[PDB]
RNA sequence: GUCUACGGCCAUACCACCCUGAACGCGCCCGAUCUCGUCUGAUCUCGGAAGCUAAGCAGGGUCGGGCCUGGUUAGUACUUGGAUGGGAGACCGCCUGGGAAUACCGGGUGCUGUAGGCUU
RNA sequence: AGUUUGACUGGGGCGGUACACCUGUCAAACGGUAACGCAGGUGUCCUAAGGCGAGCUCAGGGAGGACAGAAACCUCCCGUGGAGCAGAAGGGCAAAAGCUCGCUUGAUCUUGAUUUUCAGUACGAAUACAGACCGUGAAAGCGGGGCCUCACGAUCCUUCUGACCUUUUGGGUUUUAAGCAGGAGGUGUCAGAAAAGUUACCACAGGGAUAACUGGCUUGUGGCGGCCAAGCGUUCAUAGCGACGUCGCUUUUUGAUCCUUCGAUGUCGGCUCUUCCUAUCAUUGUGAAGCAGAAUUCACCAAGCGUUGGAUUGUUCACCCA
RNA sequence: CUCAACCUAUUCUCAAACUUUAAAUGGGUAAGAAGCCCGGCUCGCUGGCGUGGAGCCGGGCGUGGAAUGCGAGUGCCUAGUGGGCCACUUUUGGUAAGCAGAACUGGCGCUGCGGGAUGAACCGAACGCCGGGUUAAGGCGCCCGAUGCCGACGCUCAUCA
RNA sequence: CGACCUGGGUAUAGGGGCGAAAGACUAAUCGAACCAUCUAGUAGCUGGUUCCCUCCGAAGUUUCCCUCAGGAUAGCUGGC
RNA sequence: CGAGGGCGCACCACCGGCCCGUCUCGCCCGCCGCGCCGGGGAGGUGGAGCACGAGCGCACGUGUUAGGACCCGAAAGAUGG
């Protein structure tokens, strides 16, 4: 799919529609000091081997694309997460399509 | 198995409890024995207060 | 084995009648639906919004809520051995006033007025409707004509 | 053979008290005679309440009795309850009351008598009003019991406000999945 | 007796061809400065009033098609319930109630609401 | 060393997915309704193919017009949709829901109610509202995704976003961490374990809920008959045959099923021995012939009697010698 | 002149996944006192309007507004079960099956009894222990209760009836 | 007459030994001996489950489950 | 006996009201700390709440569960000899 890099949508901080700056969200890096990671590292230390399941049965081929909207109003830089449907190919601000055009031979 | 409405119960009887059971059939005898010791101690410290300091 | 799709088996039920496709007539939008009146749930297929489910088509309920475009209907549904009153939002395209309740209201107005007139002039009149009584005795006149004698016809092979 | 069903032939109802209280049995004898030999429906109701279990004879607080006695047209009437009358320490003024009860709490009894009231047992009520004339038959709150908080629809069903059975109350005890939208669902 | 504007039901109203149309009306019609749109004032928008009912439109006509409604088909097809009915079966008959659809043969060819005109 | 090595299944395995879904049908005119029933489809795609408004009319056909022809473009006429609406199918749709433009982001922020599956739990999807902030249009209005029916995912953990929010343990400041609310990272065995084989060296609990061998039902297949008679028989349907069709019988084939037996009915062949059947190879008595005789063929009554010795093969069968 | 295509009016035969038309059986609702009719009051919703709608407060109306039958309402706790099978009819796969799979009602399972010689399911009928009377379905040569009727009318000879 | 037969004494002990190799042998036990204990191991599987009368009286269906010989759930039952 | 009328238990349905969480809107009030302070309102919505208590103790029965768990039954695993 294709979505523009900018859009005018509701901003909860401003309480109104404001122009927003659209980027794709990526999962951040694991903290190593998150409580679950701390519990996991304690559980894995010593003898016993693997103490938690390891998925290894992938079935999905796509992910739900998450759009990171940032209000452009310089006092309000509040960010929101918008999720769109699953897609195989996602493009950010690509060339818009025209209708009455010759398909390149 | 759960059956209809009820309280999710978690009894702590998975640890061979029957080998460590404290019965209290000597409780009446224990109360008698401490009372004899109390009376004997009071006689030993004849004018001093029975309870102690 | 059957799918659980909301419109499975509605090929003919939600289809329009023959030569009655196209624009929805506007009198169906001008009908007035109060609270507590009885409406039949059709479910026309021209309008896909606010459609009743296939289990309410041909059912009759009572209006309990009125919105801009739809109504709230309390309609009885039987699930296995229990009948329970479902509440469904249906756009006015898929409902129409039930004439069973309209005819009975007319009869009540006749009954109450007829009782009033009877007291004013004096004597007693029958209000309840009775089941079709056995036919009374009557004379059937021959009129100087002998009844025609019928006879079963011989069999011969058609085609 | 006849075509009937026999599953409802035997009506399930108390025909006598399951208690062996000989004093209760004596006044059951008294009111069994009164119900039979009079046309008073008051005696019939009182007799069948005497059979009832303790949960079906809830205690009547003093406040509730006073409030029902204060209703218009009930002056100089006997308050009759087939059960225990209980002191309510939430009230400060006890009026004059004529009362018949199976049983009265000591503190409630002292408060009624100190206010110039009169307390009768059911044998004395028979002599006073054999047909129950001039009486107000009261009852304690029948569903004022902890069990009825747990009865009804199941707690894990939509629009049900019935108390679940939990050994403890706290943030760790049945407040997660199925109770909040963040944890799967709420309904 | 009609028409115009807005309609309700949405062919008894549609389709094809022919005839008639007084008065208002509705139109066709004339023009492109302005408003507004075009490749094109054809359409749309605007400004008009020389001409015309040719056309739209209205009414009528057609052993007209369609549509609507009857008869026939036919108490036929089918069918609720019944029998220790028939028949090797396939199926069929009867009792008890309900009961269609073509072909074929007739009749009909918009009713009407609100507001406003014309019709001696 | 420890453990695992899915399920369904006309036995299991192999094969398929009938394991989560959607359309038509089955389905017996409410709804519901099964088989490894039938015909198919799905794990996507789309800043437009979403939202408004406006203006148009589509498939196809006929008739015309330089190059131009069966199809290039232009014009008129007919055209109830016979086109198109992303995809499977069904429904729906014409100054539409289709095509082309213009402006846009309602595919946004929220709380509840309801429908569908249903236990009337959840997810998913959907309907009607209400409160904001917007888009479009002159406006009425319409829009919180796709005309409708599918296009999807719990707890735990992680990650991001939001509240000049709460907690961080004697107090205070600041990092950090924990929390509250909402998205995402996935479990397709799709209400969601983390999982390769082999055993004929095998074991246990069971199962006739379930296969292999008898019996039982069935008789497609095998085997044996019948009806019609186009033809064969030099000629001549029917001496002897019998195409195209069609009706049966049998249980000596092989399937189909899984009713009995899994705390056990000893599983092939041969040997030996008895009896039974007839759909008769021979013998007795007959009828028919394309019966001269001889031989042979068809048929009837008919199972009294007989139907053998051997080579190769475990064979049943088979084939040859006599 | 003929054979094609095409068109027109006809003609034979069809559809589980076609249809103009369209049953029988079937599904929902209504057949009143929570109703009807008079007034009045409240609203921040709606609005040209004393509007619209909803709610609330008084008052009057009983011929109790089809038939038939029946006494109803409501709560708590709860076992067993979650292998089914059979028959009429409808019905899917299969050549078919005492096969496999559905629908509806009844039954067997859980059920004895009379009849079908015999038999889980068929027909009659369901059951405390008995006497008398009468039947159902089915029978009445003999087994074996009952035709041991002067029963009625026909049909049929079978060397597999 | 030989990689010959055999007594006695020694050594190797259980996931170990020993094997001219058969998973052979290791006290009638070997694809992991024997003895005691953990241990009354677990079993959705098989078998059994003890007096009388009276009253009521089923289900093999729904949904979910590594679910298909089992449960949970609704339904059907009884009691109060 | 009695047409009518009245007070209405428990309980049921419904409409209001009150407490805590969370949203939306908005205007006031308090002071030894004038604060990034404290309190209050209206309208929705979440709660196992309030709304003149019903509990506690003891006994008995039934049901579920952990225990050898109604009784008997593995193939196995471990420790030490
Ligand atoms: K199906
Ligand atoms: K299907
Ligand atoms: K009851
Ligand atoms: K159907
Ligand atoms: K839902
Ligand atoms: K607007
Ligand atoms: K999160
Ligand atoms: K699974
Ligand atoms: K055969
Ligand atoms: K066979
Ligand atoms: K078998
Ligand atoms: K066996
Ligand atoms: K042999
Ligand atoms: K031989
Ligand atoms: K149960
Ligand atoms: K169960
Ligand atoms: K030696
Ligand atoms: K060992
Ligand atoms: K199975
Ligand atoms: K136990
Ligand atoms: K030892
Ligand atoms: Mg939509
Ligand atoms: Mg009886
Ligand atoms: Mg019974
Ligand atoms: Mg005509
Ligand atoms: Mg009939
Ligand atoms: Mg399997
Ligand atoms: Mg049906
Ligand atoms: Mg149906
Ligand atoms: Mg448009
Ligand atoms: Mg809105
Ligand atoms: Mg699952
Ligand atoms: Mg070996
Ligand atoms: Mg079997
Ligand atoms: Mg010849
Ligand atoms: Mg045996
Ligand atoms: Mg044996
Ligand atoms: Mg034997
Ligand atoms: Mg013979
Ligand atoms: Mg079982
Ligand atoms: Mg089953
Ligand atoms: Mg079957
Ligand atoms: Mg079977
Ligand atoms: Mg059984
Ligand atoms: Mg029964
Ligand atoms: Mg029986
Ligand atoms: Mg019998
Ligand atoms: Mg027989
Ligand atoms: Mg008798
Ligand atoms: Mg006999
Ligand atoms: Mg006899
Ligand atoms: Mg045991
Ligand atoms: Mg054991
Ligand atoms: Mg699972
Ligand atoms: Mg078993
Ligand atoms: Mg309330
Ligand atoms: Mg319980
Ligand atoms: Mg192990
Ligand atoms: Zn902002």
């Amino acid at each position: 799919v294709n979505v523009p890099k900018t859009r005018r949508t509701f901003c909860k901080k401003c309480g109104k529609h404001q122009p927003h700056k659209v980027t794709q969200y990526k999962k951040g890096k694991d903290s190593l000091y998150a409580q679950g990671k701390r519990r996991y590292d304690r559980k894995q230390s010593g003898y016993g081997g693997q103490t938690k399941p390891i998925f290894r049965k992938k079935a999905k081929t796509t992910k739900k694309i998450v759009l990171r909207l940032e209000c452009v109003e310089p006092n309000c830089r509040s960010k929101r997460m918008l999720a769109i449907k699953r897609c195989k190919h996602f493009e950010l601000g690509g060339d818009k399509k025209r209708k009455g055009q010759v398909i390149q031979f | 198995a759960p059956s209809r409405n009820g309280m999710v119960l978690k009894p702590h009887f998975h640890k061979d409890w029957q080998r460590r059971v404290a019965t209290w059939f000597n409780q009446p005898a224990r109360k008698i024995r401490r009372r004899k010791a109390r009376q004997a101690k009071a006689r030993r410290i004849a004018p001093r207060p029975a309870s102690g300091p | 084995t059957n799918t659980k799709g909301k419109r499975r088996g509605t090929r003919y039920m939600f289809s329009r009648p023959f030569r009655k496709h196209g624009v929805v007539p506007l009198a169906t939008y001008m009908r007035i639906y109060k609270k507590g009146d009885i409406v039949d749930i059709k479910g026309m297929g021209t309008v896909q919004k606010g459609m009743p489910h296939k289990c309410y088509h041909g059912k009759t309920g009572r209006v309990y809520n009125v919105t801009q475009h739809a109504v709230g209907i309390v309609v009885n549904k039987q699930v296995k051995g229990k009948i329970l009153a479902k509440r469904i939002n249906v756009r006015i395209e898929h409902i129409k006033h039930s004439k069973s309740r309209d005819s009975f209201l007319k009869r009540v107005k006749e009954n109450d007025q007829k009782k009033k007139e009877a007291k004013e002039k004096g004597t007693w009149v029958q209000l309840k409707r009775q089941p079709a009584p056995p036919r009374e005795a009557h004379f059937v006149r021959t009129n100087g004509k002998e009844p025609e004698l019928l006879e079963p016809i011989p069999y011969e092979f058609m085609a | 053979g006849v075509d009937i069903r026999h599953n409802k032939d035997r009506k399930v109802r108390r025909k006598e008290p399951k208690s062996q209280d000989i004093y209760l049995r004596l006044l059951v004898k008294l009111y069994r005679f009164l119900a039979r030999r009079t046309n008073s429906t008051f005696n019939q109701v009182v007799l069948k309440r005497l059979f009832m279990s303790r949960t079906n004879r809830p205690p009547l607080s003093l406040s509730r009795m006073i409030r029902k006695m204060k209703l218009p047209g009930r002056e100089n009437k006997t308050a009759v309850v087939v059960g225990t009358i209980t002191d309510d320490v939430r009230v400060q003024e006890v009026p004059k009351l004529k009362v018949c009860a199976l049983r009265v709490t000591s503190r409630a009894r002292s408060r009624i008598l100190r206010a110039g009231g009169k307390i009768l047992t059911f044998d004395q009520l028979a002599l006073d009003s054999p047909k129950g004339c001039g009486t107000v038959l009261l009852s304690g709150p029948r569903k004022g019991r902890e069990v009825y908080r747990h009865f009804g629809k199941a707690p894990g069903t939509p629009h049900s406000h019935t108390k679940p059975y939990v050994r403890s109350k706290g943030r760790k005890f049945e407040r997660a999945r199925g109770r909040r939208a963040s944890r799967g669902y709420k309904n």
